């Protein structure tokens, strides 16, 4: 058009329509006087060869041809139809799955309780009980409250108002209401009081956590009884009371000063349990008024990160299928040495930022609070005392009469009751008050909630007079096991940055502060009954990015139903036993097509059917996976590979797993899998890297690798050393110079020209430095401190008289000088030793098969050298690790090439050539 | 209607005015206060030369070293002083007194005529012309001025006893409004002396001026020697 080019909507850029001398001038003055923003530059979209003009759907929905179901799986068959002059990117495809989910009775997406949270945890509800008479003869005792002040009390109840001349009485079904009482702080004469009380027939439960559903629209909870005529009727019964002194009188003066509305209710404790059960005897009693409640542990339950586990991968028995209708041959070739899920995890990390959540794919990385993993104990800022005061601001007082002086005398005084009251309330001295250390309490609560309750089960004990399951994998067991707060109190490693030794080997991601798991639990909702509707992506490396040319194709895949696989819980309890169930109602397949111009689509199809233009992909992980059993408490882990070809071997990577948290894939269903926590093998939530000591690599036999006198200790890879006489540790921890150098080179190629912090983009979530956490602390020297004394938790007393004894129960004992912990600071500091260690979560240990350990090219220089390229070699690796009281696994990834070439010669045909070297099929 | 008006002078009305008596006779004097003083009535005996002597206090209590023949009675508004049997040493002029309220007030004083340790020392007497001022001293011994306040009273010829003011233990002064702020009382604790300064003298201020001190729980009981101040044109 004419005016567009003039107004620079269209036309040429500023560099082209301006004076050449001015453009030259602008380039010269750019650095100190830019003129770019002064002149418009047009941007024009192409008008032809891009988009079609005929009617064309952007999204196709395919309902499955055939669906089969077992108890633990279900396979769906789709006929993916790519029409002519249409082009489909498999990245734009996903399965739309809908069903009903039941997370079960162990799902608790919150801490604390929903009911009477502010109530003191030992305070009972207004209750009654039968008790031995003793002056069988029994009598009923009442313990209650009467907050409502009424007009009068007759046999018709408490008078709550008047309707002209008629007195109005409380509707027993909901009046008086328990949340109503006096509106002023100071005392008043209440000659006609009323309240509600629970009958002796209703079990005794502490107020904290008490819930009784309502039986009427006005909030009444009185259980209704079905009468003969078939109508429901209230069983609320009135109980009148007067003072014992008043009942001593003859009787004519006898009148009730209190009326309690006694009722039965369906009490329950949905989200709390009993922390102190005084007696095993069942039935209401005065003793049972002392039982204390405690909120049930939080247990978030959701679908896994990136919907890990929903789709079968790397399972020969349940292999996905993509094929052309014509050719019966399948394009998918899956192996059990492949790890598709973990590959997708690390791939996603390499591409983008895993800290960001994307609801569609359940893309929310598993994580843990850093201040929970490593405790950084600064103590508390409690310099100022904190006080609570009387609601009146004064407290108890005495009554005083005013007096006035005899103004003509030295010290004469006279009563003055004419103008002033003789009962004036005055308190002499400071007001009444109580004291609390708020920050100390908050710190203590944090430690007990996030750390103490997660200690290994060997440090807990079974509650007294409370039934508990026999299965340690159940929520009931994890919830009722008692941990004493003194194990993780305010004074733990005070002033150190130090993770508890007992917690190092505990999966930090099985925690209620796992932000990712929590987000994925709340994406479903806050209830256990959840109708869900989700989108599941294709992760197999050969397909997920394939560009499918016209033709029809069978796309068939298998899916899991195992709650322990498809669901994830923060506590890891066995969701099979704990009542979780899932049902997949329907499934569809959605494919998004570029509305490509038909001439362009045909030309591109033609170009892509040629041999030279076969599409090629490879697994990001690019490794063959091997798991070697490490029996309990074993430190030496020997493994050997028979003589074979190593051409293109890229290197080793390894970490350590727990057999409990690692399911046996390929079987289709693991009957011995009793765990619903994170699965590091799949999601990359590794956390046992610190338990490695050293690795010995021996090619063939007697040939050490890398040898050549390279390392400070050349025969073996020394990861960490306990007290190095040589002084080969680094970075103020127990890691070796050799190992640190190797890892820095493997991850960033830094070692040889100085050590520094890698660039952020190079140091990602699963990188080494990002997760490298060295730590040190001091501890009493039991040999050199002459006054040492071993005082277990049973006889430690710090904050005695203000905390519970060995339980999260109530205040107990007396004030007394502490006997624990030993002071490591100040004039009286004890002789101390120093312990160094480190943590390295999420990352993998890397030994690249490179001459200088660097990354100069995927195909390592050693992967090409003559020795390993034109000969066969057997391998013998020996890992020395820290002992652990349960079976573990050595996870070794043999870094190789895992490539696939994909050829589409004709419409509806698809051929694939798979190669993985070293370690071929 | 009926409410004892405080912050208003309490007048002690003494009856009769004069009396003639013989040794052995019984004498009775009465005092009527403008308002109740509970039981804060005291009777003093004064002879021309000597200073006042406390006889009765709190209506019915005999001060220390007072013969048995003296007795007091009454409460509120009415009080009575009776001598059961006169004796030549008792011929003097007796004064009603109240310290329930400030200003302290005495009665007009009755005249008994015939029919046929703690120490306070004042400065010397003096005299001056109208319109001028005086400063009188009162050296104290036997007690601390931080424990007691010192009052100043005067007796004008042919008149009763006039309470002038007081300086209390804490230094707070209280003056008789009758003097229109002419009186100013000071004290030096170091020198243990009390000063009383009167201004704008008039010929009617010709009087004896007495330094005085009360007890912890009984009225004025310790007096100075008296200082005669004369004023004439």
């Amino acid at each position: 058009m004419p005016q567009w080019s003039y107004m620079h909507i269209s036309g040429q850029d500023a560099s082209e329509y301006l004076s050449p001398g001015l453009v030259q001038f602008a380039r010269a003055t750019e650095t100190y006087f830019s003129l770019n923003n002064k002149f418009r530059n047009p941007t024009v979209a192409p008008t032809h060869d891009v988009t079609t003009d005929r009617s064309q759907r952007l999204t196709l929905r395919f309902i499955p041809v055939d669906r089969e179901d077992t108890a633990y799986s279900y396979k769906a068959r789709f006929t993916l139809a790519v029409g002519d002059n249409r082009v489909l990117d498999m990245a734009s495809t996903y399965f739309d799955i809908r069903g009903v989910l039941d997370r079960g009775p162990t799902f608790k997406p919150y801490s604390g309780t929903a009911y009477n949270a502010l109530a003191p945890k030992g305070a009972p509800n207004p209750c009654e009980w039968d008790e031995a008479a003793t002056a069988e003869q029994q009598k009923t005792h009442v313990f209650g409250q009467a907050p409502y002040s009424g007009i009068n009390i007759t046999k018709e109840g408490i008078q709550i108002g008047v309707e002209g001349q008629t007195p109005k009485y409380a509707d027993k079904t909901f009046q008086p209401e328990p949340q109503i009482g006096e509106s002023q702080w100071y005392e008043t004469e209440i000659n006609h009081a009323a309240g509600r009380v629970l009958k002796k027939t209703t079990p005794m439960k502490p107020c904290y956590g008490s819930y009784a559903k309502p039986t009427n629209e006005n909030g009444g909870q009185g259980i209704l009884v079905k009468q003969q005529n078939g109508k429901l009727e209230s069983q609320v019964e009135m109980q009148f009371f007067s003072t014992t002194e008043a009942a001593a009188g003859n009787g004519d003066n006898l009148t009730p000063k209190v009326v309690l509305y006694s009722e039965d209710v369906d009490i329950e404790t949905p989200d709390t349990h009993i922390s102190y059960m005084p007696t095993i005897k069942e039935g209401n009693s005065r003793e049972l008024m002392g039982q204390q409640s405690m909120p049930n542990r939080p247990n978030y339950i959701a679908f896994r990160d990136n919907f890990i586990g929903l789709m079968y991968y790397n399972s020969t028995g349940n292999m996905g299928v993509l094929a052309g209708q014509a050719s019966q041959l399948n394009a998918v070739v899956d192996l059990q040495d492949r790890n598709t899920e973990l590959s997708y995890q690390l791939l996603l990390d390499s591409i983008g930022d895993r800290t960001r959540y994307f609801s569609m794919w359940n893309q929310a990385v598993d994580s843990y609070d850093p201040d929970v993993r490593i405790i950084e104990n600064h103590g508390t800022e409690d310099e100022l005392p904190n006080y609570c005061f009387p609601l009146g601001g004064v407290g108890n007082n005495s009554t005083y009469t005013k007096v006035k002086p005899k103004t003509g005398q030295e010290n004469g005084w006279e009563k003055d009751a004419t103008e002033f009251s003789d009962k004036n309330e005055i308190r002499v001295g400071n007001n009444f008050a109580m004291e609390i250390n708020l920050n100390a309490n908050l710190w203590r609560n944090f430690l007990y909630s996030n750390i103490a309750l997660y200690l290994p089960d060997k440090l807990k004990y079974s509650p007294s007079n409370v039934k508990i399951s026999d299965n340690p994998n159940t929520y009931d067991y994890m919830n009722k096991r008692v941990v004493a707060p003194g194990l993780v109190d305010c004074y733990i490693n005070l002033g150190a940055r130090w993770s508890l030794d007992y917690m190092d080997n505990v999966n930090p991601f099985n925690h209620h502060r796992n932000a990712g798991l929590r987000y994925r639990s709340m994406l479903l909702g806050n209830g256990r009954y959840v109708p869900f509707h989700i989108q599941v992506p294709q992760k197999f490396f050969a397909i997920k990015n394939l560009l499918l040319l016209p033709g029809s194709y069978t796309y068939e895949w298998n899916f899991r139903k195992d709650v322990n696989m498809v669901l994830q819980s923060s506590l890891g309890n066995d969701l099979r036993v704990d009542g979780a169930s899932i049902k997949f109602d329907s499934i569809c397949l959605y494919a998004t097509f570029f509305p490509m111009a038909h001439n362009t689509a045909s030309t591109l199809e033609a170009m892509l059917r040629n041999d030279t233009n076969d599409q090629s992909f490879n697994d990001y992980l690019s490794a063959a996976n091997m798991l070697y059993p490490i029996p309990a408490n074993a430190t030496n882990v020997p493994i050997s590979i028979p003589s074979r070809n190593w051409a293109a071997f890229r290197g080793w990577a390894f970490t350590r797993l727990k057999t409990k948290e690692t399911p046996s894939l390929g079987s289709g269903y693991d009957p011995y899998y009793t765990y619903s926590g994170s699965i590091p093998y799949l999601d990359g939530t590794f956390y046992l890297n610190h338990t490695f000591k050293k690795v010995a690599i021996t090619f063939d036999s007697s040939v050490s690798w890398p040898g050549n006198d390279r390392l400070l200790t050349p025969n073996e890879f020394e990861i960490k050393r306990s007290v190095d006489g040589e002084g080969y540790n680094v970075a103020q921890c127990n890691m070796t110079k050799d190992w640190f150098l190797v890892q820095m080179l493997a991850n960033y190629n830094i070692g040889y020209q100085g050590f520094y912090i890698p660039e952020s983009y190079k140091d990602r979530m699963y990188s080494f430095f990002r997760n490298f956490q060295p730590m040190s602390r001091q501890v009493v020297d039991d040999t050199k401190y002459k006054d040492y004394q071993q005082v277990g938790i049973l006889h430690q007393h710090n904050n005695s008289g203000f905390v519970g004894y060995l339980a999260p129960t109530m205040r107990e004992g007396q004030a007394y000088p502490a006997n624990f912990p030993y002071p490591l600071i100040g004039k009286t500091a004890v002789d101390s030793i120093t312990q160094k260690k480190f943590l390295c979560d999420r990352t993998l240990w890397r030994i690249p098969f490179s001459s200088n350990f660097m990354s100069m090219g995927a195909l390592t220089d050693l992967g090409q050298n003559l020795l390993y390229a034109n000969s066969a070699h057997a391998l013998d690796m020996t890992f020395e690790v820290d002992p652990m009281d349960e079976p573990t696994l050595l996870y070794v990834l043999f870094e190789v090439f895992d490539v696939v070439r994909v050829h589409r010669p004709h419409r509806g045909v698809i051929e694939t050539v798979y190669l993985r070297t070293p370690f071929s099929a | 209607d009926y409410k004892d008006d405080d912050d208003k002078d309490i007048v002690m009305t003494q009856s009769p005015s004069s009396l003639s008596a013989s040794v052995g006779d019984r004498v009775t004097i009465t005092c009527k206060a403008s308002q109740s003083v509970t039981n804060d009535a005291a009777w003093y005996q004064k002879k021309p030369g000597k200073a006042p002597k406390l006889l009765i206090y709190q209506a019915s209590t005999r001060y220390t070293g007072v013969p048995s023949r003296f007795s007091g009675s009454g409460y509120g508004t009415d009080f009575t002083l009776t001598i059961s049997s006169l004796q030549p040493e008792d011929f003097a002029t007796y004064f009603c007194h109240q310290d329930y309220s400030s200003p302290l007030t005495f009665g007009q004083g009755t005249k008994v005529e015939i029919k046929r340790q703690v120490q306070l020392v004042q400065s010397g007497a003096e005299d001056k012309k109208p319109g001028a001022s005086v400063k009188v001293s009162c050296k104290v011994s036997g007690f601390s001025l931080g424990r007691y306040g010192v009052h100043w009273v005067r007796q004008a010829p042919g008149q009763g006893l006039e309470w002038m003011g007081v300086i209390w233990r804490g230094g707070t002064t209280d003056y008789n409004a009758k003097f229109q702020g002419r009186v100013t009382i000071t004290k030096d604790d170091s020198k243990s002396t009390v000063y009383m300064e009167l201004s704008s003298l008039r010929s009617e201020d010709t009087a004896v001026y007495y330094c005085a001190r009360q007890g912890s729980n009984f009225p004025l009981a310790y007096w100075g020697q008296g200082t005669l101040v004369t004023v004439s044109s």
